[PDB]
């Protein structure tokens, strides 16, 4: 191979794995931010559904 | 052949013969005897060759790498950048090792060169050789196997403080 194939084939090789560093880097952080507040899409521990509650005038009013 | 000034020969001054003997030298007769059984042939074919090679002449370049931003105006972490500015740098080191190995190969041919008086006759060049490894050694000197532009900036860095120290402490 020429010097100029190999040094810029290094380079692609070289932005692909920095920008993949960079990226778990994010992904470490995204996951600590999202399991500390929870106000993520991820760590969405469910919770009772709503529309389970019934609303109609019950037997007693105070309720 | 090559280049007379990066290589420099002082002018040969060889002394005419001055035979007082009346003995004739076998010398003369070895060197006519080789220039004749010898020298002729390996003239001939090396201009047959030499024929040859006119009959076909093609070129080679010397590959010429502009230079590229080093390590210091590179950001940190940056690959894209520090990597070229790490093969500048490396392409740089194999360059100055091979500037030592000229200035060696002339101390040494001057040593044998001169011969008896090598310790006076060759001051300029054990100078030259000084200041050379001395450079060498401020500039590579200590990085290690793992080597690299940032090694050598942190080398220089650390001299450049303890430079400005002791100019500082002096004042």
């Amino acid at each position: 191979d020429a010097p100029e194939k190999n040094y810029e084939r290094t380079m692609a090789i070289l932005q692909i794995e920095s920008e993949k560093a960079e990226l778990r880097l994010k992904e470490l952080e995204v996951r600590r931010l999202m399991r500390a507040k929870g106000d993520g899409p991820w760590f969405q521990y469910p919770t009772i559904d709503k529309a389970l509650i019934d609303h109609s005038p019950k037997a007693t009013p105070d309720n | 052949s090559w280049d007379k000034d990066v290589y420099p020969e002082p002018p040969r001054r060889t002394p005419a013969p001055s035979p007082q003997t009346s003995l004739p030298n076998p010398i003369t007769y070895l060197t006519k005897a080789f220039d004749l059984l010898v020298d002729r042939p390996v003239t001939l074919v090396r201009e047959f060759i030499e024929r040859q090679h006119a009959k076909n002449k093609y070129y080679y370049y010397h590959r010429e790498f502009r230079r590229v931003p080093d390590i210091t105006e590179c950001h940190e972490k940056d690959v894209l950048c520090m990597f070229e500015a790490e093969m500048q740098w490396k392409r740089d080191y194999k360059v100055d090792q091979e500037i030592v190995n000229i200035i060696q190969e002339r101390l040494k041919a001057c040593q044998q060169r001169e011969g008896e008086s090598h310790r006076q006759n060759c001051a300029k060049e054990l100078q030259q050789f000084t200041q050379v490894v001395k450079a060498y050694q401020d500039r590579y000197h200590d990085l290690g196997a793992h080597y690299s532009a940032r090694k050598c900036l942190a080398k220089q860095k650390q001299r450049m403080l303890a430079e400005r120290k002791a100019t500082k402490e002096a004042a």
